[PDB]
């Protein structure tokens, strides 16, 4: 939990940030401390499935960590519980290219722009890079399951 | 191969460093060290904990009280003993698997045949006479020769290793080099009247002709230039530069006039500094692993400047 | 275009393609990316003088066939 | 002693902090007690191993579990019984070395290892106003810098990373490298021995036991019996468990299950080699250097698996109340396990199996280290030092050790320091109020309202407890950190020498308050500005 001084000013401003002016629907907090604080290290978010998509009407809950390397190395994000996505690992971590500092994450870059890219994901997923196996199958197979699953799961996760 | 499981553990951070060939071409090697004093115990302790065969550290002078009172290996208390004896305890018990010897004789009246069983031999506060002396009977021998002083904030290293071969990791693995080198009667009389030579002397740092006034002194004075007498040593200093750079036919103004400032007496730091670069370069020599550094190694501790010379050729 | 040469701390003799006038981040960035190391840890100066990023080849007068030294910091001991 | 008579004094009573006993830690404690440093303190949280016995001279085989820092005073006591040396077993992060311990040294050398420990001295150092010496060394290599606040730069000014992170997918679904199997290996050690954490579950979860392939083709049987987030995923740990870590098992689910499981998704096997799934019965029936510097065949390698995991399981018997293990690199059970499924890992994907030597190097970063190097970086260091304490730190320099002469003929190159970062936000001159109150007695609301809304005129204030874990006390936000309003201050860790961060909102402007202990006050005010 011992962060760097500038991974704690790039937080600390990025909380700022995103507390003065974030998309409606999106939540990004941070967790907090058994104690009774909030711990800037460790983000509990929630993403707003896309209108006119099959995840509309979704709350789903993410979780957001930060090292010490943080702006240097990308948060790792994962899905608490793990939904069903062809990107998204049965862990419930998410693999994205802005979300890899050797593909595609650059220091100067958002919450809210991984969290819109994390969104636009769940709204249309990439067959290159498959993670789950699974969704993947019932994806590439007929994609008629794959929208009553999403659906389904959507509609569990309502808020 | 010969090494043991428990050579390997305590090895083990060495090993990764530089093989385990050149570990065990370390464990076969036997090292000669003269001088037992600040310098001496800071390489008989790298070379120690580096695992060589064997060290014979050999120092024929006392504990004097105008020793500084901590030395990391003579216990206190300890005035009047001889250094080896005084510093053999502490140097073994450095490491249990190194055969660490004390011999009490001038390295004067040692004989030939006594350099024959070391494989390299370093010198510490020795005069210029002894220097050549040893250099030609370890050359004679094919003997790996250094030496090295430390004096205030300035310390030099040389190294005569003769006709060496060594491997070296490729850029890109294991590739052999040659390299010749030049006994000190050349390294410390090199001619000052070419044009090369003239371009040379402008890149040459200053530190090679403080080494050549300092080595003047101890010749001149028997001892090392020291705090309790600075004003006539000082002066005996300046004294000997200039005569010993004119008869170079070179400008004493090169050398500044407040290099007796910095010039005086034995710091730890450059102490453990020049220990570390010739203890390093023995262990270098003696694996036969990395290029050794040229002949000439200086250091300048107020600047900070680590200086490596190639003289004599 | 001027040749030159970048040389580490282990003497990794690595060659470069660059321009009279481009500035010298890009050779920082690509130094950086071919040895996998990120350029904040690297320190490159030419003559023992810093190069900036801002710096340029014309500013430091660099000749065809030069040396450049990058040093690494290293986190241990 | 060399030195002039004012340097002479103020080394002979002036008192200095190194942190860290290693074999640069051990090198610099001699060299500061033999230079004429008589109060130094000493403070290393490990204990003496075999292999530190290479650098470390301070320390022998008998000493071999003993605290460093207590090993590293005796021994310094042994050839000189002057010293006043003051050892701390414990790290340098603890709460308890605040500002207030930091403040009572002339000079702090940093001999450390890592890049944590080294971020929160040089910020401790930065928020005392002490003169800092920062060294490292790898090998051959290393260099010693001076940090002094408002005049050079400070550690974080060009922040570097504390270590090398690796893509979720490739380390799981995708390797490509040794490495990448090696953390493969240690990710799967503590998804199955060690606590929860779900970036290491790099073994899928599923219904484990039985042995099933072909999901394309029985896509429609596979849906019918399963719905979304399918049977809930059962957990490799918790069927590892039930089943009694049994290694056929085991051996059979992530080296042969698993690795069905990847050839699924044909379309991320392409372009690259897909991988080849082991069967435990086939790699059984299919039959110098140091002895860990050999490289095993693949049925030697799954034996060695087998082993480890019997003994691993045993040992997690017998912890009490079934603790979770912690993967040490020195642990052999650990290290055999890391090393033989590190190495099947790379043979499933067509790559070179690697001897336990290099796993061991490449697993537990272990950084070459040899005794010259130290020394000359601790000579360095009290060498800077010295120019620090006489008024000289216009001559300081940023030294770097080479292997080998750089064109100019420099072993030893200095460079100029450079000035502080305008934009770094660690060293930038900040406000530093501070204020005397009693810790027990005053409550977070009484911190918000009366000290700071009012005292220092902020209108929407948010505290931070700036213990380097970045956790927030007060927050802005009208319905978060309202719980603990009526908590007193020091229920949050609050005490002597603790400093917290405040800024606002509309106001755009921060403060740093320190917090001073006084139980005489008086009752007409609970707290007290200090000029
Ligand atoms: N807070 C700390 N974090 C990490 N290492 C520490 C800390 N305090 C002291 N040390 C020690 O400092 C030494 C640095 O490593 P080395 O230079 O490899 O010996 C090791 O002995 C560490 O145990
Ligand atoms: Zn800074």
């Amino acid at each position: 939990s011992h962060m760097s001084g500038i991974a704690l000013s790039r937080l600390a401003q990025e909380r700022k940030a995103w507390r003065k002016d974030h998309p409606f629907g999106f939540v990004a907090v941070p967790t907090k401390n058994p104690d009774g604080t909030m711990n800037l290290m460790n983000w509990e978010c929630a993403i707003p499935g896309k209108k006119g998509t099959p995840w509309e009407g979704g709350l789903f809950k993410l979780r957001m960590l930060f090292k010490d390397d943080y702006p240097s190395s990308p948060p790792k994000c994962k899905f608490e519980p793990p939904l069903f996505h062809p990107n998204v690992y049965p862990s419930g971590t998410v693999c994205l290219s802005i979300l890899e500092e050797d593909k595609d994450w650059r220091p100067a870059i958002t919450i809210k722009q991984i969290l819109l890219g994390i969104q636009e994901l769940l709204n249309e997923p990439n067959i290159q890079d498959p993670a789950q196996a699974e969704a993947y199958t019932i994806y590439s197979q007929n994609r008629v399951e794959y929208e009553k699953r999403v659906r389904a799961q959507a509609k569990k996760f309502a808020p | 191969g010969g090494i043991s499981e428990e050579e390997a553990a305590q090895y083990d951070r060495q090993i990764r460093l530089w093989g385990l060939e050149a570990q065990k071409r370390l464990r076969a090697s036997r090292v000669l060290l003269v001088g037992l004093k600040g310098l001496g115990a800071e390489i008989a302790k790298n070379l120690i904990l580096a695992g060589v065969k064997g060290l014979t550290m050999l120092d024929h002078e006392q504990v004097t009280p105008e020793d500084p009172g901590a030395q990391f290996l003579i216990r206190t208390g300890s005035v009047g003993r001889n250094r080896a004896e005084a510093s053999l305890e502490r140097a073994q018990n450095l490491n249990p698997m190194v055969d660490v010897k004390v011999d009490t004789e001038d390295i004067e009246k040692k004989p030939e045949s006594f350099f024959t069983q070391f494989d390299a031999v370093c010198l510490t506060c020795c005069s210029r006479d002894v220097i050549v002396k040893v250099d030609q009977i370890c050359h004679k021998n094919s003997i790996k020769f250094f030496t090295g002083d430390v004096f205030g904030y300035h310390g030099y290293t040389f190294a005569n290793l003769g006709e060496h071969e060594f491997v070296e990791e490729k850029t890109k693995t294991m590739v052999k080099k040659k390299v010749v080198f030049c006994p000190v009667k050349e390294a410390l009389e090199v001619d000052w009247s070419s044009e090369k030579a003239k371009a040379a002397l402008k890149r040459t740092t200053s530190d090679y002709f403080l080494l050549q006034v300092l080595l003047k002194f101890r010749t001149d004075k028997g001892r090392d230039p020291s705090s309790d007498t600075y004003e006539e040593d000082s002066e005996l200093l300046l004294q000997i530069r200039n005569d010993v750079l004119d008869s170079l036919g070179i400008s004493p103004d090169l050398l500044p006039e407040d290099f007796v400032r910095y010039c005086f007496s034995e710091m730890a730091p450059v102490c453990a500094v020049v220990g570390g670069i010739l203890a390093q370069e023995i262990v270098k020599a003696l694996s036969q692993r990395d290029p050794p550094h040229n002949n000439f190694f200086f250091f300048d501790g107020m600047k900070g400047n680590g200086i490596v010379e190639c003289l004599g050729p | 275009y001027i040749k030159l040469k970048v040389i580490g701390q282990d003497s990794s003799e690595i060659h470069f393609k660059v321009k009279m006038t481009t500035h010298l981040k890009k050779l920082k960035e690509s130094y950086c990316q071919r040895q996998g190391v990120p350029m904040n840890s690297l320190r490159f100066l030419f003559e023992g003088q810093r190069i900036a990023d801002n710096h340029t080849p014309k500013e430091l007068g660099m000749e065809e066939e030069d040396v450049i030294e990058v040093y690494q910091e290293q986190t241990g001991g | 002693r060399g030195l002039p008579r004012e340097l002479a004094e103020a080394v002979a009573g002036g008192r200095v902090l190194v942190v860290g006993a290693g074999g640069i830690g051990c090198e610099l404690l001699k060299n500061l007690v033999l230079t004429g440093f008589s109060h130094i303190d000493l403070i290393d949280l490990d204990t003496i191993d075999v292999s530190n016995l290479n650098r470390q001279f301070l320390f022998q085989k008998k000493h071999v579990g003993r605290s460093k820092a207590q090993v590293a005073k005796e021994s310094v006591l042994q050839f000189y019984p002057k010293a006043n040396i003051v050892a701390y077993h414990d790290s340098i992060m603890n709460p308890d070395y605040n500002v207030e311990f930091f403040r009572q040294f002339i000079l702090v050398m940093n001999a450390l290892d890592n890049r944590a420990a080294r971020n929160h001295v040089n910020r401790m150092c930065l928020a005392a106003d002490v003169p800092l010496i920062e060294s490292g060394t790898a090998g051959y290599l290393g260099q010693v810098t001076t940090i002094k606040k408002g005049v050079t730069e400070c550690y974080e000014c060009h922040p570097k990373p504390t270590q090398r992170t690796f893509p979720g997918c490739t380390i799981r679904n995708t390797p490509s490298e040794p490495i990448h199997c090696i953390v493969w290996a240690k990710y799967l050690f503590n998804q199955l021995f060690g606590e929860e954490d779900a970036d290491q579950e790099v073994s899928p979860d599923r219904a484990d036991p039985e042995a099933a392939w072909e999901p394309t083709e029985a896509e429609a049987r596979a849906r019918a019996s399963n719905e979304d987030g399918d049977i809930k995923r059962i957990s490799t740990k918790e069927w590892a468990k039930s089943t009694g870590y049994d290694p056929v098992k085991l051996f059979t689910k992530l080296f042969k299950d698993d690795i069905r499981y990847l050839l699924t998704m044909d379309k991320l096997w392409r372009k690259r080699k897909p991988p080849v799934p082991l069967d435990w019965a086939e790699v059984q029936s299919q039959g110098l250097g140091l002895k860990d510097q050999q490289v095993l065949d693949v049925k030697s390698y799954a034996r060695l698996f087998s082993k480890s995991i019997e003994t691993l399981r045993v040992h997690l018997a017998e912890k009490g109340d079934g603790a979770e293990l912690i993967w040490d690199k020195d642990d052999p059970s650990a290290m055999d396990f890391v090393t033989s499924a590190a190495n099947l890992r790379m043979h499933i994907f067509s790559m070179n199996m690697k001897s336990r030597f290099d796993i061991k190097s490449m697993a537990g970063n272990i950084i070459p280290a040899i005794a010259t190097t130290n020394a000359v970086i601790a000579g360095l260091i009290v060498l800077e030092g010295l120019k620090i304490l006489s008024g000289k730190i216009d001559q300081c320099r940023t030294i770097f050790l080479n292997k080998q002469p750089n064109p100019r003929k420099k072993l030893l190159v200095p460079c100029a320091l450079d000035p502080p970062n305008p934009n770094c936000y660690v060293c930038a001159s900040k406000p530093e109020v501070t204020v005397r109150l009693n810790v027990h007695k005053v409550t977070v609301l009484t911190l918000q309202d009366k000290i700071v809304k009012e005292k220092f005129a902020m209108v929407a204030p948010d505290v931070q407890i700036e213990d380097g874990k970045g956790t927030i006390l007060i927050s802005s936000e009208e319905g978060e950190t309202e719980a603990n309003n009526h908590k007193k201050l020091s229920e949050f860790g609050i005490r002597n020498g603790s400093r917290l961060q405040a800024d606002d909102f509309l106001q755009d402007y921060t403060l740093l308050i320190n917090i001073l202990h006084s139980e005489d006050l008086g009752k007409d005010v609970e707290f007290e500005v200090v000029g």
